[PDB]
């Protein structure tokens, strides 16, 4: 009965919530993952192997 | 006629060659393929072991022993080569009495015999039958000449060296080989009856299997273990090339072993192809 | 709820033999590796035998190598030590010490009372404070030394602090130079490397007072020092 | 009428945001990416096994010391490992063999786990006694749990198969807030590292930004085809991977609200079971059925290495938080760590 | 290795001996999966969020399970036997039934588990086929041209039980069998009829491991 128009009502109240948001561009995305990258990539064992002194699990 | 001669040779060379590989192949599956570290397949890793000993220790001195017709090395280091493979030969026949027990319970008792039977219980039965075939030959080649009269073997010649007394000969013959195939055979038999009714509750290749694996026993050791129970009675009526002929025969069935138990199955026959291309 | 109950002791003849028992109830005593502590009529802290759980494993003393026993009856809850030949050196409090040995464990955290028995290649560690001063509210550093050098090669320092009130049992406060037993209060601290250890207690109180021991877990035969006695003034 | 009109609002939304999303792709990731060296070739080499597990392994997470981790099987047994020595620290058994989560709290004190019976199960392991005991059995999913993820000592969000997501108080025992949306069952459950948020994987081929204060949801996720079995956030917290069996991962971004790349070949079929990020960020690891892990390039969708030593499915797979080594369970009933 | 851990190692040699012991005992105990409707009556079959029976027949451990599309499906990849009941006297819930035991039987993870299948409340369809009231021929058509290879309640029967087996024979190549069985509430030897079907499915795994049938 009334339940298919409250289910359709909370439908549309979630996707305005979700159509109404602040949103930035791909490529200043795009750049920010970039620069987190080479920002600490010194710091990721896995990404530059680590000499035996240091690994734990050698 | 070395020109001719010298073919024997290499045919027994080729398929020492294949007796040594197929025990290589299924001795790796075993390490190569988890899924193969079972219980039921430690048994078949024992009648590889046992036939590798054939392969190399006993079949090759016997290539030589037939081309160059005097025992080269030491008498003492005789008894050392008729020892061994009368002890390996016989933990083959051990071996498969052990997984004729095995199959024939897995089939009678599905839901029990499998679930009780753990790792214990199957390390004895591979460990007792190897110690069954140990102290069984080994007294009566090694302590047989040190212990009773002296040697009797000519020094260019080598046998067991007490075929002499049919006492011991009917008795070992007894014990070592016809008391175990006739348990395979009835015990054979009866799981081809228990396949029938399966397949009658819910043949053609029940039967093939269950023959192909117990005529390979008789063919290749029943024109052997006759002919040392006539030399009992007799001394020489036997000639010593067809005393030969059977001889070899008995080595031939390590070197079938590997494919009528291990390659039957499924798992190991999927290994085997991919260590025949795929090397890794 | 945790509880050792000791039993046994009583005045014995030199020369004779006797069984003290201590019954645990009120935690998971299979689980638990089990030691043997006394303490003499009048003086220090000494280990004398240990049995791990499951009864794999068993150390001793040499003082009371070859004429002392430890069992324990996993069923009963019960932990034994079987004494022949005892003779005077023998009399002390005997302490029943539970310990649990896997990583982030905390080994020693419980104590028993202890049963006053009375008969009629090693690392030493010193503590060269025997008596100090302590006024109520002030900060008081206990120093500890070892013959050597407790720092393994795994980065952990086996070092151990006790403290045992009069009247009381010894109660764990750190347990490898850095962590803070259950229950004890934050003002306690303990550093140092190796050969070199103290202990710090900040704004000291009442019940705070008794007999700091150190103890090595490096190496069995397990030693203790000799004790620093803190004192009202 | 009636729901018409509000049908017709639903559908004219779903394109107003399907044009506002395309009026930020102005450039490509890819296509900003491509000025990077490349990784190159990643040779990480299987360094410690664990044995002890009988029956398939289903989950398995670190601690934050990266040393201990927890790993839950088939045999309804939870094991504590001690990576670096091998050891086995704990054996806690189950009251129920069906599990296919597990959690380990970041302080350390407790465990979780949970599976086909509903529940959510929450183990002390720093008590006296010197044992193991059950603190809290949290009730009221009406389907099966499939994740679970510790906040602190006294909340937890657990993902269940009645398409629903809950905020539980361990003390009371109560469910503090619900988290309703998605259609299909919800497999995959991932933390920020801020902890204001999480995302939540289904089987609906969508994923979703939730606010844990709010209760509400934030941004839904529509890329993929099929279910959505792994989800992990970025390290930095404004980026998500999503691995679906579908055999493709990606890489969804929370402020353009859209997907950024793809990670897909096609000699891949098998669909993906666990996913995580390195420590900055540039690695990703996924799990697949065809027995092995594959390294992707985060940033160019290259394939810098393989993780092949299992023998069955890989079901389970973690980085630790130092990022020295990775972690795989399997359905063989074995650990692997690999550097 | 210092004191402690060697301590700590000893502990993790005990652990692996609790481990490895109840494993065998597990291994000892068949696992079996109830699966049906609601009006199957699957919770009366053998007299004795998921729900854990267990009997003994013959000294063999038995553990159902009972779970209540399927993602799930996948963590029963290794149990002994599937259990579907069926209620045979709902003639229009019959089509759904046939399509849950498809889909059952094609999943891609129970490729290889025996499915046992029970046709539960035959005395039901008894008194049925007799009234005439209803005909099964309505919704299936082909009942019309019936043949029994009460015969109008054997046949009715048989082209039940042929419904099911003809989807079961469909694919599989062989791996894995249907065991159907006909059961009413009255019913009690019903853990037995399981008994026989699991050895069969134990006896063919031992067979095909043989290279024999
Ligand atoms: C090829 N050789 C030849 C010697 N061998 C055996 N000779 C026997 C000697 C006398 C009586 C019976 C036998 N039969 C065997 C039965 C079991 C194990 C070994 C023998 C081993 C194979």
């Amino acid at each position: 009965n009334t339940a298919s128009i409250a289910q359709a009502r909370k439908l549309v109240e979630q996707l305005k919530m979700e159509a109404n948001i602040d949103r930035i561009k791909v490529s200043k995305a795009a750049a920010d993952l970039m620069a987190y990258c080479e920002a600490h990539a010194k710091e990721d064992p896995l990404l530059t192997p680590v000499p035996a002194s240091e690994n734990p699990f050698r | 006629t070395v020109w001719q001669v010298v073919f024997i040779a290499f045919l027994t060379g080729i398929l020492a060659l294949v007796t040594i590989i197929g025990n290589i192949l299924v001795i790796v599956s075993f390490k190569v393929n988890k899924q193969l570290k079972t219980v039921n397949n430690y048994f078949l890793l024992s009648l590889a072991c046992a036939d590798l000993i054939i392969g190399v220790i006993s079949m090759n001195l016997f290539t030589t022993y037939i081309i160059m017709n005097r025992w080269a090395l030491g008498n003492l280091a005789c008894d050392l080569w008729l020892a061994i493979d009368c002890v390996a030969s016989n933990a083959s026949v051990m071996n498969l009495l052990v997984i004729s027990f095995d199959r024939y319970f897995s089939i009678t008792r599905p839901l029990t015999y499998r679930a009780k039977r753990t790792t214990k219980r199957a390390g004895v039965m591979i460990g007792l039958a190897w110690v069954i075939s140990f102290v069984l030959w080994a007294p009566a080649i090694l302590f047989w000449q040190y212990f009773v009269g002296k040697r009797t073997v000519p020094p260019g010649e080598c046998f067991i060296q007490f075929l002499s007394e049919p006492t011991i000969t009917f008795g070992t013959a007894i014990a070592g080989f016809y008391m175990p195939v006739t348990i395979m055979t009835i015990l054979y038999w009866r799981i081809y009856k228990e396949t029938e009714k399966r397949t009658k509750e819910l043949e053609k290749k029940a039967a093939q299997t269950l023959s192909a694996i117990l005529l390979a026993f008789i063919i290749t050791w029943t024109p052997y273990n006759i002919m040392v129970l006539v030399n009992t009675f007799c001394d020489s009526c036997i000639p010593k090339t067809f005393w030969n002929l059977g001889y070899w025969l008995c080595y031939i069935n390590s070197t079938v072993n590997p494919v009528c138990y291990a390659l039957c199955n499924k798992t190991f026959r999927t290994t085997f192809k991919m260590l025949l291309l795929c090397q890794c | 709820d945790v509880q050792l109950v000791e039993s046994g002791g009583g005045l014995v003849q030199p020369g004779g033999s006797r069984k003290l028992s201590c019954s645990a109830s009120g935690f998971a005593f299979s689980s638990f590796g089990m030691h043997w502590v006394r303490q003499a009529p009048e003086k220090g802290l000494e280990w004398v035998a240990y049995i791990s759980s499951g009864s794999g494993t068993i150390y001793y003393a040499d003082t009371v190598k070859g004429r002392f026993t430890i069992s324990r009856d996993d069923p009963k809850n019960t932990l034994f030590l079987q004494m022949t030949s005892l003779r005077s050196e023998d009399t002390a409090m005997y302490y029943c010490v539970r310990s649990i040995y896997y990583y982030g464990s905390s080994p020693f955290d419980f104590w028993g009372q202890g049963t006053t028995l009375t008969v009629s290649s090693d690392i030493v560690m010193t503590q060269a404070t025997s008596s100090v001063p302590v006024t109520p509210g002030e900060s008081v550093s206990i120093s500890c030394r070892s013959s050597k050098s407790l720092l393994h090669s795994n980065g952990n320092t086996y070092l151990y602090w006790f403290l045992q009130r009069p009247g009381q049992s010894p109660q764990l406060l750190i347990y490898r130079m850095s962590n803070l037993a259950s229950g004890v209060p934050d003002r306690f601290s303990g550093s140092g490397s190796g050969t070199a250890f103290t202990l710090t207690i900040s704004r000291l109180e009442a019940e705070d007072v008794g007999v700091y021991y150190c103890m090595q877990h490096l190496e069995y035969p397990l030693t203790f020092g000799a004790g620093t006695k803190l004192e009202l003034k | 009428s009636e729901l018409d009109q509000l049908r017709q609002e639903a559908e004219q939304l779903k394109n107003q945001i399907r044009d506002a999303r395309k009026a930020c792709a102005d450039a490509t990731l890819s296509q900003i990416t491509n000025n990077i060296d490349p990784v190159g070739r990643i040779q990480m080499r299987t360094r410690r096994t664990l044995r002890g597990h009988l029956a398939k392994i289903y989950a398995m997470h670190w601690g934050t010391d990266s040393r201990l981790l927890v790993s839950a099987s088939q045999d309804g047994k939870l094991i504590i490992w001690d990576s670096y020595t091998t050891n086995k620290v704990h054996a806690i058994p189950l009251r129920s063999s069906w599990v296919m989560t597990c959690a380990y709290a970041p302080s350390g004190n407790y465990v979780a786990c949970g599976g086909l019976d509903n529940i959510c199960s929450i183990y002390n392991l720093k008590t006296r006694e010197g044992n193991v005991r059950v603190s809290r059995e949290l009730a009221g999913h009406t389907g099966y749990l499939s994740c679970c993820r510790f906040l602190d000592d006294n909340q937890i969000v657990t993902s269940s198969g009645d398409t629903t997501c809950a905020l539980w108080d361990i003390e009371t025992g109560q469910q503090t807030t619900t988290f309703t949306g998605h259609t299909g069952d919800v497999m995959s459950l991932s933390l920020a590292p801020d902890t204001r948020l999480f995302v939540s994987g289904a089987c609906d081929a969508s994923a979703k930004l939730w606010d844990v204060r709010e209760g509400m949801c934030r941004q839904t996720f529509t890329g993929h085809e099929s279910d959505i079995n792994a989800i992990c956030f970025f390290p930095n917290g404004n980026a998500f991977a999503t691995g679906s069996d579908d055999a493709t991962c990606r890489l969804f971004d929370l402020r353009a609200d859209q997907e950024l790349m793809t990670y897909s070949h096609d000699n891949i079929i098998c669909g993906i079971t666990s996913v995580s990020f390195s420590k900055s960020g540039r690695l990703l690891l996924a799990g697949y059925d065809d027995f092995n892990c594959n390294v992707w390039d985060a940033l160019k969708a290259d394939r810098a290495g393989v993780l092949a030593g299992h023998d069955n499915r890989v079901s389970c797979l973690g980085v630790t938080d130092d990022g020295m080594a990775v972690a795989t369970g399997s359905w063989d009933s074995f650990l692997k760590i690999w550097n | 290795v210092s004191a402690e851990d060697k301590a700590a190692a000893e502990r993790s040699k005990m652990i692996d001996k609790n481990l490895r012991e109840d494993g065998e005992k597990a291994r000892r105990t068949l696992r079996l999966l109830l699966l049906g409707a609601d009006n199957s009556g699957k919770s009366t079959i053998v007299k004795q969020g998921i729900f854990e029976t267990k009997f003994q027949v013959d000294k063999v451990n038995f553990h159902m399970f009972d779970v209540g599309r399927r993602k799930w499906i996948q963590c029963f990849n290794d149990v002994t036997a599937i259990i579907f009941v069926v209620d045979s006297s709902d003639y229009n819930r019959l089509q759904e039934a046939l399509n849950d035991f498809k889909s059952i039987w094609n999943n891609r993870w129970l490729r290889t588990i025996s499915v046992i299948l029970f046709l539960n409340k035959q005395d039901l369809l008894a008194e049925k086929v007799l009234a005439g009231k209803s005909k099964i021929e309505d919704y299936f058509p082909e009942f019309a041209r019936y043949t029994t290879p009460d015969p109008r309640v054997t046949r009715a029967k048989y082209f039940i039980r042929k419904e099911f087996v003809d989807i079961s024979t469909a694919s599989g190549d062989g791996r894995h069998i249907c065991y159907p069985h006909f059961t009413c509430a009255v019913d009690t030897e019903n853990a037995r009829r399981i008994f026989n079907d699991c050895k069969d499915i134990i006896l063919q795994m031992n067979l095909r491991e043989y290279n024999l049938v």
